[PDB]
RNA sequence: GAGGACCGAACCGACUAAUGUUGAAAAAUUAGCGGAUGACUUGUGGCUGGGGGUGAAAGGCCAAUCAAACCGGGAGAUAG
RNA sequence: CGCCGGAAGACCAAGGGUUCCUGUCCAACGUUAAUCGGGGCAGGGUGAGUCGACCCCUAAGGCGAGGCCGAAAGGCGUAGUCGAUGGGAAACAGGUUAAUAUUCCUGUACUUGGUGUUACUGCGAAGGGGGGACGGAGAAGGCUAUGUUGGCCGGGCGACGGUUGUCCCGGUUUAAGCGUGUAGGCUGGUUUUCCAGGCAAAUCCGGAAAAUCAAGGCUGAGGCGUGAUGACGAGGCACUACGGUGCUGAAGCAACAAAUGCCCUGCUUCCAGGAAAAGCCUCUAAGCAUCAGGUAACAUCAAAUCGUACCCCAAACCGACACAGGUGGUCAGGUAGAGAAUACCAAGGCGCUUGAGAGAACUCGGGUGAAGGAACUAGGCAAAAUGGUGCCGUAACUUCGGGAGAAGGCACGCUGAUAUGUAGGUGAGGUCCCUCGCGGAUGGAGCUGAAAUCAGUCGAAGAUACCAGCUGGCUGCAACUGUUUAUUAAAAACACAGCACUGUGCAAACACGAAAGUGGACGUAUACGGUGUGACGCCUGCCCGGUGCCGGAAGGUUAAUUG
């Protein structure tokens, strides 16, 4: 559920914060959990490459499996837990050969609901199909773009992908971007869309909110000295020039794709 | 064992002083200035052979040299080890 | 007021001990001025 | 029993005044002052290197050093 | 006599390195003298199976066989191998030195190995599983350290009125280990069958289905017993070489109070969702099956090496100084107090390495002040003032939380009574029950003990000292908490939650990289980057000519190339 706290405090007053009675309220799974040390946006070099990361919460990875290639097994989901490396819910369940893993929670999944993967499964959200054995306008999630590969479209929390076509060996999808691509059709995908989709509606209200998902500040170009930033200095607020990113790259409307490997797939790009 | 060559060279001199010299009618213990490199072992055989004692157990500890000053030009002498051997009640020396 | 040199024999041996220099080809570079200008203590140690 | 909640020591900070200014001190003392469960503070170790780093951005900081550190070299630069 | 006493005491780490102790010396060093010293000279001093390191194990990170990449130098990185600030076996009390002691001695313990014998025996890993193994906040129950009082024991009868008593002073200490399994916490237990999982195998883990039993198991402070007929012990008696040394040695209980320590790596709760690996337990594969190996008992042996002195708000460390500076962790007595504030003290440690006089101006740090009360001044700068607890009471405005401790006011000591000490807390004996114990119930002795009312009483004054908000009104700016020019600027600057635009379909954009690659991200458009704005409320009008960006592709122009 979505509430807003009371304004007992001034860091407090706009917090609104997003409520869920059937996560677990424990630990999670040890045997799929693993070590997921910090960066700070630091790359081999030690150099930061991107700009705010540091700090926040210390975090376990959850072995989350998206592949989904146990075929034929029945599984029952056991609980839903929160994850703190994605926006997404996950589910832990249980097939019926003994074996626990982590799946992203579609939309309307509860303990206790049955799933299964495979071209012979039934059409019912949580199951994953190979795309040529899904009906052509249904809502599917966690895409693969290369059979075998694993899912990497519509993960995020409340994202779906519908097919719009299927024709020979490919599907062409209407993305959450508005982005019609082809997939050829032997990529699985998982049916429904993915849960938890009230997380955009949550505000976080104060600065240290921001600094726990390690999100260190931003500081305006214009807010430097011209050795700093293209932005550069002036006596008082001057701006005077056309907005680039740090390096000097013209943003707010020039487009930096330039990808021709994969253009054959693009049906149509977003807008 | 321990070659008798190495033995007959860890003990280099009787350490005397006033808590040595306590140390040997209150405890039956004597104290000696041994190799740098003598462990507990060669200190024990060694004293059993060449003294012909019986040695119940033996303590030691590495002196560090004192820093001196010759004239105009500062010197420093060398660390030396020094051992506790505690022989067994029946014996003398 | 904290000064500048906070000594640390640790962190001294790992910056400019002997096996530090003799790490990299400037560090024994290093090692071979100090020992042509004939300088008695070529890196920091006891 | 929530809170970048309140009052207030340690702790961190540095708003005012006086003193000091060949100082007790190459930035402090005294009396007050701000924060004080947090975007907190601190120890140990590590990483980022000079047109580079880092910067809640003051051209700040990078060994009492900074609109381009230090050391050696070009080098006896050049100096109407 | 004075000062510190959450330190100016005690103890570690770091760092230093002989500054430690004794004898001796006083040139230099010491901001003076010096017989003294952290100074000179000589001698002495650091004792470990259990403390620490080393060692085993890993974090960030480093290095990196091959490898990939790079004019060279080199860069990155796999297998690996290093790397604590973290995980991993074991000792306590007393005594002793001029100087060391959990190391020596005394007493009483413990751990891990080796070898041996005996009894029993499926062992076996670079593999599987378990475990190790983990957040913040909060709550209050049980405890202890510790303290207070009583009792007990020893001593005392007071330089000046009183002091054989409801009087004074001192002591009333004892560990690890071993046994007991408590307050309390967690978890159903056992057996049988089966199974696409744990890369193979698995008796293990996971899953499925039965039957059966309901109490079984794990954890666990403290208490109690033992350890201990001991040690310690006020003191006394001896010698003193006058520092000390020797001998002897009483009581050694109870109640109450009580932690920030322990139970607690618990419990409850929340979102920001909270290391790794080994030791350890278990499982089998290869293999080995007489063996080997494992379990148990006893015996025996071993536990090396290095550190160990001394200093640590310091004259020994970082600051050129015996420098008002800086320096992590541990310990935490009494009275008052909410308190680790503050005042005065204990243990303990100090009087800060020039003094002696004088009692001018003036400077510094303070005290008091007639009448006036901001007239001072750029400005109430500074100073003065306010200051506690309880209760009463409290405005505009408001985002309904606030504003608010608004403002303002009253009470406050001591003695007695209520009540020879109350409500409350604690809880003995007794009695009863018990599936019997560290049990349950009842029971109330003793101990401790607010707050209030009434009456009385002293002072100019009872929150008496230290300690301890000035308050209100109008308005600019920034929503707020926060950040910043180390060393003249703390702000209206920066950040911020929120908003918008824009880029980005994942081998993402982008960034660092001649490259390999890495970050972004083990993320996937409810995501990520960039830019501007800056909570919230009401809103955000017109201009696409210029510049930029996006789209367009007909035409014009146009490079290498071609010749
Ligand atoms: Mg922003
Ligand atoms: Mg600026
Ligand atoms: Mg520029
Ligand atoms: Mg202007
Ligand atoms: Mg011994
Ligand atoms: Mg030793
Ligand atoms: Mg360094
Ligand atoms: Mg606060
Ligand atoms: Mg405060
Ligand atoms: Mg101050
Ligand atoms: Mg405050
Ligand atoms: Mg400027
Ligand atoms: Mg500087
Ligand atoms: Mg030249
Ligand atoms: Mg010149
Ligand atoms: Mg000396
Ligand atoms: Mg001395
Ligand atoms: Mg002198
Ligand atoms: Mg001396
Ligand atoms: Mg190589
Ligand atoms: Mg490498
Ligand atoms: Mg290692
Ligand atoms: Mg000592
Ligand atoms: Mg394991
Ligand atoms: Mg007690
Ligand atoms: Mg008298
Ligand atoms: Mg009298
Ligand atoms: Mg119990
Ligand atoms: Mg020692
Ligand atoms: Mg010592
Ligand atoms: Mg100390
Ligand atoms: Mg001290
Ligand atoms: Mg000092
Ligand atoms: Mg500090
Ligand atoms: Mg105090
Ligand atoms: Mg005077
Ligand atoms: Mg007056
Ligand atoms: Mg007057
Ligand atoms: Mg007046
Ligand atoms: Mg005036
Ligand atoms: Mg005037
Ligand atoms: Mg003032
Ligand atoms: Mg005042
Ligand atoms: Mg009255
Ligand atoms: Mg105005
Ligand atoms: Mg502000
Ligand atoms: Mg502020
Ligand atoms: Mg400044
Ligand atoms: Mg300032
Ligand atoms: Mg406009
Ligand atoms: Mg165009």
């Amino acid at each position: 559920a979505v509430v807003k706290c009371k304004p007992t405090s001034p860091g407090r007053r706009h917090v609104v914060k997003v409520v869920n009675p059937e996560l677990h309220k424990g630990k999670p799974f040890a045997p799929l959990l693993e070590k997921n040390s910090k960066s700070g946006g630091r790359n081999n070099n030690g150099r930061i490459t991107t700009r705010h990361i540091g700090g926040g919460h210390k975090q376990a990875y959850r072995i989350v499996d998206f592949k989904r290639n146990k075929d034929g097994i029945p599984a029952v989901v056991e609980r839903l837990e929160y994850d703190p490396n994605r926006s997404a819910n996950i589910a832990l369940v249980l097939y019926k050969d003994g074996e626990r893993r982590y799946i992203l929670a579609p939309k309307g999944l509860k303990a206790g609901d049955q799933i299964q993967s495979g071209v012979d499964a039934a059409i019912k959200p949580g199951n994953t199909l190979p795309m040529r054995n899904i009906p052509v306008g249904s809502t599917v999630h966690n895409v693969e773009m290369k059979p075998g590969k694993g899912g990497q479209l519509a993960r995020s929390a409340g994202t779906y992908v519908q097919i719009v076509a299927r024709d020979g060996a490919y599907v062409t999808l209407r993305l959450r971007s508005g982005e019609m691509r082809k997939v050829e059709a032997d990529c699985r995908a998982t049916l429904g869309e993915v849960g938890n989709a009230e997380h955009m509606l949550r505000v976080l209200g104060k600065a240290g909110a921001a600094r726990w998902r390690g999100v260190r500040p931003t500081v305006r170009g214009t807010a430097m000295n011209p050795v700093d930033h293209p932005h550069g200095g002036g006596e008082g607020r001057n701006f005077g020039k056309h907005p680039v990113t740090p390096w000097g790259v013209q943003t707010k409307g020039k487009k930096t794709r330039s990808n021709k490997r994969t253009d054959k797939f693009i049906v149509r790009r977003r807008s | 064992m321990i070659r008798e060559e190495r033995l007959l060279k860890v003990l280099r001199a009787p350490h005397v002083s006033e808590k040595a010299s306590t140390a040997m009618e209150k405890s039956n213990t004597i104290v000696l200035k041994v190799a740098k490199d003598a462990t507990k072992a060669e200190i024990k055989a060694a004293v059993q052979k060449l003294f012909e004692v019986e040695v119940e157990v033996v303590n030691t500890l590495v002196v560090k040299g004192k820093v001196k000053r010759h004239g105009q030009r500062i010197g420093r002498r060398s660390d030396w080890k020094k051992a506790y051997v505690t022989l067994k009640e029946g014996q003398n020396l | 007021m904290k000064r500048t040199f906070q000594p640390s024999v640790l962190k001294r041996n790992r910056s400019h001990g002997f096996r530090a220099r003799m790490a990299t080809k400037n560090g024994r570079q290093v090692l071979a001025r100090r020992r042509a200008k004939g300088r008695a203590r070529l890196t920091v140690s006891k």
